[PDB]
Formats: structure tokens, sequence, C-alpha cells
């Protein structure tokens, strides 16, 4: 239809007014604003002049209607908390904003028997009415035709679950910072979007006045500085920091010497001119590292200043301190798509549905008055749209996967044009894909820069136990990483001045046999640290504590560690290797922020101890060392061994898959037990790894000698068990194979106590074992290993937050919850003293 | 010059060694995988999954069974198709072992012009060129041309050729 | 349940869970049912210095999990640290 949109006349005499009518407003009635004109006959070359005296405040009057549901007032405080009114979402806002902005992305669709989502960029869509009434404020004055939107941004808070159809979003919007830079000035908002009280995702956008602003009494500026970190290596840098006012420590003799601090500054400065500010007031809490490299609050920043030419915090910090980048950047960037996207014909749609009814983006009058090309693209739909590009290819039409999303509107873009988007994998940042874009018209000019952060796919962390540990392991990396280094080096160290050894000797070149000397004081204090470890077993209700290295005493001035091949493949040696190495790897890993922080983890035997250090930081490198070497010095003693370092126990890996498909893991589990009663020696199922495919049973080397041969039996004769005990003689059968198991008896027996196993048909000999692990036979030395851990694992050190959903148990195949239902479980399985009191007492703990 | 279907015997005998990354000669045919491998687990899998995807089926224990005989039964249901990853294998060897231009249809027309070796025989050429694979890319195209010069008397040498 | 409580009770439960485990059997089926099934992992990244549990893992997928993979049409990648490092620290070759 054809409608009124300017209406040029004489107000007065000598006041031309052009009433400009944008006719596309909230509620139908068309909105107007009145520009004014003085008209001057005496001036014959310039009779129109501009009455240039309460301009700002019509247009923003305009603007008022077009965008706030409030009475028009401009007289509120910027620094003030803006309350944006509650968004209830609804299947057709999404859907009308969806088809609006091209984002065919199956989660914001209406498909059965699954709710329906609202992408992240609905966050403008629900904070607009408060963040844009930012700009507004008396104290923040500028001509809103000139109004630049120079970058918008989107931030989900970790945890919090993405946007839902039915949810009421709450809104609040503050200004951060709002400062006058020569060529104009510029308005950062922080919009909040809340739902159910919790913060559910930031909004930040910057704003651009353009012009000249000399009102630099309404300036602010809330920077967040970045991490700084510092070394206390001397007793210098210590009296240097005590110089400083504002190294506010809460205990004043506080030791910071070989100690890493971090600076997790945030300053408020407000300007007197450009380059002056009137008041620096740089804050925030200072870090210490725990051996855990977990930080603890241990002072605070407090500088306060009046006029100032700089923060001398900052500075400080640049000069003697190093910046935390959260952002590793990858060796070379990965290309993974180039797009192609068409802005719409009319902005009207978007305009509908965001509630951003700025003219430029509909009339062609409004936009020929603010020196524009024509009707511009909103840009903020151009963000919408590359983010939905993004979200495609990048996070494989997953919407929950994409956890931030920034953007530079660089250029205005006209309708019917036609977007080049490359998008590029360039970083990591704690686990989530840095995402790079850049988006050119036909011209090929850059027109949106930006990145998105992007979940990696659900991650789960496996680590191996005691299989294989060929020597050098770990060698390479520890060349190579900077964390590994860390790694490698605290726990050498550690070893040598404990033990007297060097870990990393052992791993590189694998020695047949070490000795230690008790030679000097480092010597005594080695020796002790030798005869003070022990070996307190339970046995009848009683203590019979045995003491490791029992040849060790007073007058002892060394000690030999013997073995055949290589002390590597000796427990006491290879636990420590493998643990080390694993936590070496992961630190790797996390240096390079390629660690999700919601990723599962496990670890079989060993490896659980390598998992909890690594994932939880549960235990310091010095305490993982020590705990794991004095565990497989337990186990160089929990078996009876001979003068080289062997064992009459070991371990098979049973194929049940192998020697019948009718023998199902039952009938390897009924002829296990059969043989450990029959022989009278240790034969046990330890390990559940693959289904009917790979069991391991762990047990007295000749007992184990005759189940891999009573296996060799029944694939030769094909003689089923189930079908004997289902259809033919019941229960019987047990007295018939204890023939088959007393052949093997007495070949077995004849054999020598190191004797070497033969690799069968559907049983192969693991090698480096020797003890029985996780069998029953060393179930007796738990009541003291359970207290040996509880001066070591300090309560201090577990957080809840890194283990609860996460850490998957061996003992207990679920995911690890402090639920009274887990206790339940873990005590019907395992009974124990302390969990059954924890059980009973269940309630007061609750309080 | 005369066409010959590849068989399942050279194909068998080059994946082993282009696998232990060991010379053709090195490794014998007579021996078994168990034995050549010796012991390390998770290569036995990764070479029956080899067996399984170029061959489509494979025996019920192929791994203690010998590879003369694996070539022997491989022989009997084989077509004269390279394979999917024999292909990948030469794809990956052409486009980061050969300069920016050597692709697979100019190393196929040399030998065509050059040597007159039809598609059978310089298929053949190809997978003894995979098990000599050179360290690093040969810079310049005539030692792309040279290389080539030398995998036409070996190609004859295993399997009986006048060039 | 307190914060400083909770801290308690889940520092007893691991004391009692790493004693235990010492000398009670591994139940890793469960626990690649767990991981594989109930959490839906797509990357299964083993530590250490061969692909034995990744070796495990792709035989269990194998097993009974392979109509279940297709069904959902969810591509498992099983990368061990050692043999695949490339994959895992996004180091493809140009
Ligand atoms: P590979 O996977 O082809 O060989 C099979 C294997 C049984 C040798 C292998 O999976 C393995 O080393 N498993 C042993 C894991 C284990 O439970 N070790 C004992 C820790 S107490």
């Amino acid at each position: 239809e054809l409608k009124p949109t300017v209406i040029l006349k004489l107000l007065k005499e000598n006041i031309i007014q052009m009433e400009m009518i944008e006719n596309r407003t909230m509620d139908g009635k068309p909105v107007s604003l009145p520009l004014l004109y003085n008209f001057n006959p005496d001036n014959g070359f310039a009779p129109i002049s501009e009455v240039m005296e309460d301009r700002n405040q019509r247009i923003k009057e305009m603007y008022w209607k077009l965008w706030i549901d409030e009475p028009f007032n401009l007289d509120f405080d910027p620094r003030d908390v803006i309350k944006g009114k509650d968004f209830e979402i609804t299947a057709k806002e999404v859907y009308d904003f969806t088809h609006a902005v091209g984002n065919n992305c199956e989660d914001f669709v209406s498909r059965p028997d699954r709710t329906m989502l609202a992408p992240m960029d609905f966050a403008i869509v629900v904070g607009w009415r408060a963040i844009i009434k930012a700009i507004f404020p008396n104290t923040v004055d500028g001509d809103l035709l000139k109004l630049v939107h120079l970058s918008n941004g989107y931030k989900m808070i970790p945890g919090a679950k993405p946007l839902q159809v039915g949810d009421v979003v709450s809104t609040t919007a503050v200004i951060e910072s709002v400062v006058n830079q020569p060529t104009g000035k510029i308005v950062d908002v922080v919009g909040t979007l809340s739902r159910n009280g919790k913060p559910v995702m930031e909004v930040t956008s910057s704003f651009f006045y353009r012009g000249n602003y000399t009102d630099f009494e309404n300036t602010f500026q809330k920077t967040v500085e970045p991490v700084y970190q510092m070394h206390i290596k001397t007793s210098k840098d210590i009296a240097v920091l005590r110089s400083k006012e504002w190294f506010q420590l809460d205990d004043e003799d506080f030791d910071l010497l070989n100690k890493t601090l971090t600076f997790e500054t945030e300053t408020e400065v407000t300007f007197k001119n450009a380059n002056i500010f009137s008041s620096v007031k740089c804050f925030g809490p200072i870090k210490v590292e725990l051996p855990t490299k977990e930080t603890v609050e241990i002072g605070i920043v407090d500088y306060e200043a009046g006029a100032s030419h700089g923060n001398p915090v900052v500075d400080f910090l640049k000069r003697n301190g190093s910046t935390l980048e959260q952002k590793v950047n990858l060796e070379n960037p990965i290309p993974i798509a180039v797009l192609d996207s068409y802005t719409p014909s009319t902005n009207e749609p978007y305009a509908r549905v965001s509630g951003d009814l700025n003219p430029i983006h509909v009339s062609r009058h409004f936009a020929s008055y603010a020196n524009l090309p024509g009707t511009i693209t909103h840009g903020m739909f151009s963000s919408a749209s590359v983010r939905a590009l993004i979200e495609n290819w990048a996070a494989d039409s997953v919407s929950s996967r994409v956890r931030g999303y920034t953007c530079q509107f660089v250029d205005m873009v006209l309708p019917n044009t036609a977007l080049k988007t490359s998008i590029q994998h360039v970083g990591m940042i704690n686990g989530r894909k840095l995402i790079k874009f850049e988006t050119r018209n036909e011209d090929d000019v850059v027109v949106l820069t930006g990145e998105a952060e992007i979940e990696q796919p659900v991650t789960t962390f496996v680590f191996t136990g005691q299989g294989s540990q060929e020597q050098g392991m770990g060698m390479d990396l520890y060349k190579t990483s900077k964390a590994a280094q860390d790694v490698w080096n605290r726990a050498d160290n550690h070893f040598k001045d404990t033990y007297g050894f060097s870990i990393l000797d052992i791993v590189i070149n694998n020695p047949v046999n070490l000795t230690i000397h008790f030679g000097g004081e480092k010597g005594k204090r080695i020796r002790e640290n030798y005869s003070a470890m022990i070996f307190e077993t339970i046995v009848d209700g009683k203590l019979k504590t045995e003491k490791i290295f029992k040849e060790i005493n007073e007058h002892s001035t060394s000690y030999t560690f013997r073995s055949e091949k290589g002390l590597l493949s000796a427990t006491q040696f290879t636990q420590p290797a493998l643990t080390l190495m694993e936590k070496a790897a992961f630190e790797d890993l996390k240096s390079k922020g390629l660690i999700p922080a919601d990723a599962t983890f496990a670890g079989h035997s060993l490896g659980e101890y390598a998992a909890l250090a690594s994932l939880a930081d549960v235990m310091s490198i010095e305490s993982l060392v020590e705990v794991v070497f004095y565990r497989g010095m337990t186990m160089q003693v929990a078996v009876p061994r001979d003068e080289l370092g062997r064992s009459n126990y070991g371990m098979i890996a049973i194929n049940p898959g192998r020697v019948a498909a009718s023998f199902s893991q039952e009938a390897l589990q009924y002829v296990v037990e059969r043989v450990g009663k029959r022989t009278g020696w240790l034969v046990e199922i330890v390990n559940y790894n693959v289904e009917n495919q790979q069991y391991v049973a762990a047990g007295d080397l000749r007992a184990l000698d005759t189940v891999t041969n009573v296996l060799n039996f029944i694939k030769l004769q094909k003689i089923d068990i189930i079908e004997l005990q289902k259809s033919l003689s019941l229960e019987e059968v047990e007295g018939h194979l204890f023939e088959i198991i007393d052949e093997a008896s007495k070949k077995s027996a004849v054999k020598p106590r190191p004797l070497k196993l033969e690799r069968g048909f559907a049983c192969i000999p693991l090698v480096g074992i020797s003890v029985p692990f996780h069998s029953t036979y060393l179930m007796n030395g738990v009541k003291p290993f359970k207290s040996f851990l509880k001066k070591n694992i300090i309560k201090e050190n577990v957080k809840v937050a890194r283990l609860a959903g996460k850490y998957i148990p061996n003992l207990t195949a679920k995911p690890f919850q402090v639920t009274k239902e887990y206790f339940q479980d873990v005590y019907d399985l395992t009974g124990s003293e302390p969990i059954k009191e924890i059980i009973d007492n269940w309630e007061k703990y609750e309080q | 010059i005369a066409d010959e279907p590849v068989k399942a015997s050279l194909l068998l005998h080059v994946l082993v060694a282009h696998k232990l990354k060991k010379s053709l000669d090195s490794i014998p045919m007579s021996k078994t995988i168990k034995d050549l491998v010796g012991g390390k687990s998770t290569v036995q899998n990764e070479i029956l999954g080899d067996l399984g995807k170029e061959f489509g089926t494979t025996p019920e224990k192929p791994e203690e069974t010998p590879l003369e005989e694996l070539a022997e039964t491989f022989q009997d249901t084989f077509s004269g198709a390279l394979g999917k990853q024999s292909s990948s294998l030469l794809s990956r060897l052409i486009s980061s072992k050969m300069p920016g231009g050597f692709t697979i249809t100019v190393a196929r027309k040399y030998l065509q012009t050059r040597w007159g070796l039809p598609s059978g025989r310089q298929d053949g050429v190809l997978l003894v060129a995979l098990s000599n694979e050179p360290a690093a890319r040969l810079g310049s195209e005539a030692d792309a041309k040279a290389f080539l010069d030398s995998m036409a008397q070996k190609y004859a040498s295993i399997v009986g050729v006048d060039l | 349940m307190k914060p400083e409580v909770e801290q308690e009770l889940a520092h007893i439960l691991l004391t009692e869970l790493l004693a235990y485990q010492f000398a009670s059997p591994v139940r890793w089926i469960e626990t690649q049912d767990v991981f594989l099934k109930d959490f839906n992992t797509e990357r299964v990244v083993e530590i250490g210095p061969s692909p034995t549990l990744a070796g495990m893992a792709q035989r269990t997928l194998k097993n009974k999990y392979e109509s279940y993979d297709a069904a959902l049409s969810l591509h498992r990648e099983i990368l061990c640290y050692s043999k695949d490092a490339k994959e895992i620290y996004y180091t493809p070759d140009p």
C-alpha cells in the first residue's frame, strides 16, 4: 500500500519542519520524527540552518517508541542496572525467528516426542529491549542515526543448558564501559539472560556513536585484565612485592618462596580527559598454585588512585610476570568449509521477529537521511546467518555444542548480497574448539569477522594398566613438551631425594641391577625412608606387620634391586613409570587445551590412579609416585619370590569364544571355580574385559598352567558343559572333569616353580605380571592399605565437582556418586565397617 | 605389451612388507603372520581388518596359517581389483611422496608410453613401489621418473617381464 | 548436604574405592557399557603406551553395538595416544 513518509511544511514563520514517518512500528500507529530547520532569508547563500538544540532528544524519543514498551524517560544513571521484563518463549516465536534467519537445524523444528530448543541468537530477541536501553541515558548523549553496532557476542555459562520452548527468561543489562575515543563514543553493554534465578548466558554488545564527545566526567571503563603469573624464585622478588602497598596478603608472614602466584585482576577506570584517568581502582584476588595445580586465594590487590596516567599494577605484572592465555593456537589452521549465503531482499521479517525496528533497515528515506548506501541489512541478521552455518558445519548440526560466538560488524551489507564465509578451526580453549570465520561480499571485501567456541564431541579418557611398559616410553614427549618435563622432573627429584634413585634413568636405559648406597647424611636419610616402609596385613583379626627390605637395617650401607631382563619389568618401578607417563601425556593434552571440562574418565587396574591424578588432581605428583611405588613394592612382598625377582603366581588372558562358540563366560566361570577347588591352589577370574572374547584369570602359575591345558582338551574333543548340565546328567559332570584337571595336576606339579606358560589355543599368558592382582588372595592387605591412603589423599584436594558423574571406578563399574544408593552398592559387594557406619548414620550428614 | 591381471600373492606380500616398513625379500612368504610380527598384540587385528576389506572375506583362523596358502585361497575368489585401501595407499604415496603435479594419471601414462606396460602390469609395478616407498618426497620430476626407471626391473625380476 | 560434608563423604568413598579396587575384580565390561551406551561417547581417547583398552573398545563395539551405532548413526572414533597423536592434537598432514 501507499502511505505518507515525509511531510515538509512551516511550523512557524521561519521554522521548516520535516516530519519523517516510520509506518512499521510496534502497535501499527506510525511514529514521526519532527526534524526542524531555521529558515533565515537574510543569509541568501545558506538560508536554511538546522536547529541542533534538543536534536538528539527528539531522535531518542522516536527510537524509544520504536524499541521500548515503557514511558519515555532519559533521566536514569548509566551506572545503574537496567531491568528488562520477563520473556516467555513459544514455538511460534522460534519458528518465525529460524525462518527469518534461515537456520534449518532440526533442534529448532517441532518433531514428535522431542522438546523444541531456541537458538542462542534468540538471546538478542529476549535482551534487545534491555541491552539497547543502555544507550538512551542523557549522560550517554549521541545521535542515534549515526549509531553503529561494532560487535555482538554470546557466551553460555558453563553447565547451563541451552534455551528451550516454555522457558520464562528474565533479562538484566548493565553498561560495562563508555569511553570517548577521538572519532566518537564507544558503549560496551553486558546483558545477562536468567532462567529460574540461575543465569543462563551473557550477551556482549559494543555500540559506537560517531562524533566529538568531551563529556569525560560521564565516561568510565571496567576492563577485566588478562591473568598474570609470577614465579617467586628469590627473596629479592618477595621484598619487591612487600614494597607494593596494593599487594595485601591475608597472612602477613605467608612463605612466598618457590611459589607460583596468579593475579586475576579487574580494573575500574574513570576518565578526566583522553590520556589522564581521574580514578584508577584495579583490584582482584591473589591465588597461589598448590602442589595439585589447584589455585587458592591467599591475598587481594587493593590499588586505588586519583589522577593517574596508567595502572602501575598491570605495568608491574607485565614486566615482572607472564600472561596465562587460555586460547592455545593449533600448529596450522584446519579449513572446515567455505560457504555462500544470501542476505534477503527485504529486512521486514527480521525486524518483525527480533524487535529491532530501526528505520535505516526498512525506510529508504531514513537510510538516505543517515548517509547510508540504501536500506542496509541488519548486522544482527548476518551474525545469526553465519552462526547457523558454523552450527551446521563446525558443530555437525548440533546446537548444544555452540558455547560461545562473537562477531565484529566490519562493513555494512545491502540486501540481495551474496556472502562467502570461510570457516577455520584455528585454536582450542578449555577443551572447546576455537573456530574463526571471515565473511566477504562480491567485491571480495571483509564484512563480518568473528569466532565461535564449539564443544568437542562427547569424550571419555581411559588409562591403561600394567600391560606393556617398553623402555623409553614417554621420553620422545619428555624431550619436546614442557608440562611432561615438569611432571617427570618433579617425580625424578622426589625419587632421588627420598629413595635415592632416578625413575627417568630406569625408564630410559632399563638397567638389570640398580644399587642404592646409604653413605653420607643423605645416605642415612634415604636408608631410614627404606626401613620405614612396612607390609601391614591382617591375619585372624591381628596385625602381622612384616617390614619390607628386612636385610636393610641400622648397619646396612647399601641395597640392590635384582631383575633378569630389566628393572622396568619389576612391579615397584613399572607402576610409577607407567603412571607418570600417562600423567605427562595428559598434562601435555591439558596444556594444549584439548581436555573437555565434562569428559568422563576411567582407568584399567593401575590406570585408575593416573586417571584420578590427571582428571581430578586429587593427588600431587610427589604423593602419586609415593603411593604407586609403595603399592608396587607391597606387591613384590605379597607373594613369596626367589633370588632374581620371580614368583609362582601370574595371569592368563582366557578367550572363551576361541575354545567353542557355545562356551559362554558362565561355563568359563564354572570350570575355573572347579580347577581352584580341586588342585587347592589359587584360580579366580580377576579382569572381565571384552564379553565372550577376553577374560583374565590370575593365580598359582601351576594352577593356571592346568586351566590352559583343561581348555586345550575341551576344544580338541568339542565336548560341551552347558548341554551336559541342561540336556544330560545334571550336576554329576563336576566329578567327570576332576580327572581332566588331575591329568594336568601331575605334569604342572612336576614342572619347576619358575615354569614358563605355553601360548595355548584360547589362553595366552601375560608378561611383566607375577602377582595375582584383584584376586581375593591379597584381600587381607586392604584394611591397612585403606589407612595408608588416608594420609596421602587429603580431603582438601577432593573436589566432588570433578569426580561426580565423570569418574567410573573399576570396583563398581558405575559413575561415582556421593548418593546413599552408591554407598549401599559399594558395601553390598565390599563389606566395609566405615561404609556401613556412613550408611546407618546417613541422616546426620544430610544436616 | 602383454597384459596380466594382478594376483593375491604380490598384494598380500606387499601389504605386510609396507605394514612392517621392511623390504619384500627380508620377510619370507613361507612364514605365518604371528611368527613374522612377533607377539605385539594390536597389529594382528590391523592386518586381519586389512585382509578383510580388500579380499572381502578371510579364512576361519588366518593369523596362525601361513601366507603362501592365504595367497592360494585369496586367488580362488580374487577378481583382479587392487583394493579400496591398496588404491588409498597409492593415493597417499602419489600425493605425499611425488612433487606438485606428478599425480596418479601421469605415473600411469609414463609406464604406459616409455615401457609399454598396460594397466594389469602397471598395477603390479605400483604395489612394488609402495613396499619400496621413499622416506620423503622426491622434489624434482626427473627423480620421480628415475624412481619409476627402477620399479620396472623389480616388477620384472619378481613376476617375469622383458623390457 | 553441605559442600564441606559432601567433600568428606567423597574422600571416604574414594579412599574405600581404591582400597578394595586393589583386591576386587576389574569390571571393565560394565565400565565400557556405561561410557559407550549410557553416555554415547563419540571420541574414546586411550592414554597409555599401547592401544590395549582401544583394542578392547573396538572389539566391544563390533561385538554388541554395531546395530546400535548404525541405528542412531553415531561415528565412534577410538584414538590411542601412542598411535593417533595427529587426530587427538588436531594436526593433520598438509
Ligand atoms: P591384543 O589386544 O590383540 O592382545 C590381547 C591381549 C589379551 C594380550 C590384550 O588385550 C591385553 O594385553 N590385555 C590385558 C589387560 C589386563 O587386564 N592386564 C592385566 C592388569 S591386572
